[PDB]
């Protein structure tokens, strides 16, 4: 809301999210006590919702323009658990870390078979 | 060639002469002036390396197993 406030007096910002993950998450955790069927691997039924209805109004218009940098923490290094894979259709540069490459000492970890952009 | 109390014929293993030596050297140059080779004659090499290089083919272990290297 902050940066919405920003971005609609004229203006151009910078979003750090450091984990956009635990936003989901804390969602499974009430999701269960709401009184909803549980889905895929544990997630509320309503995870792609929860999350594009906060995905799709951090975004650049015509007045202004947000650029953002989201951390996205990937559960047990699975890249296919259904959050990291309902994130990924949301950014336009993803970079994909990984553990093996991190291993090795080689920071940054970034995976080059893996990271993409728009 | 022959010795006090010994003797020794140093055999040749096949015919010897100016001619046929020099045929075989002008085959020995024609094969390599071109690049032709030939097949060696290890049936048993030949079965066993494609049978592993099939067997080795497209399993995709490294990126399955988690190993770095």
């Amino acid at each position: 809301t902050m940066a919405e406030k920003f971005r609609d007096e004229g203006r151009d910002v910078l979003l750090f999210v450091d984990n956009i993950y635990r936003y989901t998450l804390a969602g499974t955790e009430v999701s269960a006590l709401l009184g909803r069927m549980p889905s895929a691997v544990g997630y509320q039924p309503t995870l792609a919702e929860e999350m594009g209805v906060l995905q799709e109004r951090i975004t650049s218009t015509k007045t202004g323009s947000i650029t953002s940098v989201q951390a996205v923490y990937v559960p047990a290094d699975d890249l296919t658990d259904p959050s990291p894979a309902t994130t990924f259709a949301h950014l336009d540069a993803t970079v994909v870390l990984s553990r093996q490459i991190a291993s090795l000492g080689i920071y940054p970890a970034v995976d080059p078979l893996d990271s993409t952009s728009r | 060639e022959v010795q006090p109390g010994n003797v020794t014929v140093l055999a040749d293993t096949a015919i010897r002469g100016q001619d046929l030596d020099e045929a075989r050297a002008m085959e020995a140059k024609r094969k390599a002036e071109e690049h032709i080779s030939s097949s060696h004659g290890d049936v048993d090499y030949a079965q066993a390396s494609a049978e592993l290089a099939k067997a080795i083919a497209q399993l995709r272990v490294i990126e399955l197993t988690k190993k770095a290297m």
